């Protein structure tokens, strides 16, 4: 056996495992709530007589 | 190839070397520049022995 291929294979598999073990899962999504604004009731036309 | 390897084909000596060195790593942490845990506190109490 060529002892220099085993070392390279071990290094490669160790690098793969180390790379796979650093990935993090973090999400910073917003919320579905809607910001509300001010409003004023409007007046419908009316007629007054006595 | 898997059957060929299982039938008495010996592993590269480094396997046992790493297994034996990992035990050394556990027993003396600060020789390899790592600490298991840290304590954050506002009123520290010194260890008199040191």
């Amino acid at each position: 056996p060529n002892d220099e291929a085993t070392i390279k294979a071990l290094d490669n598999v160790i690098k793969q495992i180390e790379a796979l073990s650093v990935i993090v899962n973090r999400s910073e999504k917003a919320d579905d709530a809607q910001i509300l604004g001010p409003n004023t009731y409007k007046q419908l036309l009316e007629h007054l007589f006595s | 190839l898997k059957q060929i390897a299982s039938d008495g084909q010996g592993a590269h000596p480094i396997a046992a070397a790493i297994d034996q060195l990992r035990t050394i790593v556990y027993r003396e942490p600060e020789r390899f520049g790592y600490i298991d845990s840290v304590i954050l506190t506002h009123n520290p109490d010194v260890d008199t022995a040191y």
